[PDB]
């Protein structure tokens, strides 16, 4: 029940929904369900907008996947602006990375989605954690604006 | 990153 652990659970839950890994009987939390619907509302459109760009990147490893994630995330927020919509795109992008990694990584570890979700949660809490605290948090700011 | 940024602002409406 820590701050990083809750963000890690959200990041890992979404990758399970993207890869369509079945969870316990009932689905994840209501917060992860609101997040999954909003990020699904985005993901397929982002892929179909960046097919030329994504078809030319080599996401062949975890470090390689982390390098590209850090690179895109630093330029997206290079204006110093954070909102709940931009946070949704952080989850939407990790879903595209894990699908490119699944198709390009040779001999992956079991549950590689847990490794990708880990450094994705590190970025969210280190660079948007203080902002999330100051705009209602997850149960009062995010859910209450998309539900 | 430009794409994702405006996809995000879009939903912030
Ligand atoms: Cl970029």
């Amino acid at each position: 029940d820590s701050e990083f652990g809750y963000i890690y659970r959200l990041a890992q839950d979404y990758l399970q929904s993207v890869l369509q890994i079945p969870q316990p009987g009932s689905g994840p939390s209501k917060t992860s369900r609101v997040l999954q619907n909003v990020a699904f509302s985005v993901q397929k459109e982002v892929e179909k907008n960046l097919k030329s760009c994504l078809d030319n990147v080599n996401v062949v490893s975890v470090d390689t996947a982390r390098t590209l994630f850090n690179q895109v995330m630093e330029k997206e927020f290079e204006d110093g602006i954070i909102n709940w919509g931009r946070i949704v795109t952080i989850f939407a992008f990790e879903g595209i990375l894990i699908k490119k990694l699944l198709r390009q990584q040779i001999a992956p570890d079991v549950d590689t989605y847990k490794e990708i979700s880990y450094f994705v949660a590190e970025f969210i809490m280190n660079n948007t954690g203080e902002w999330i605290r100051q705009n209602g948090g997850w149960e009062n700011g995010f859910v209450k604006k998309f539900e | 990153x430009t794409x994702l940024r405006r996809f995000g602002d879009l939903i912030n409406f």
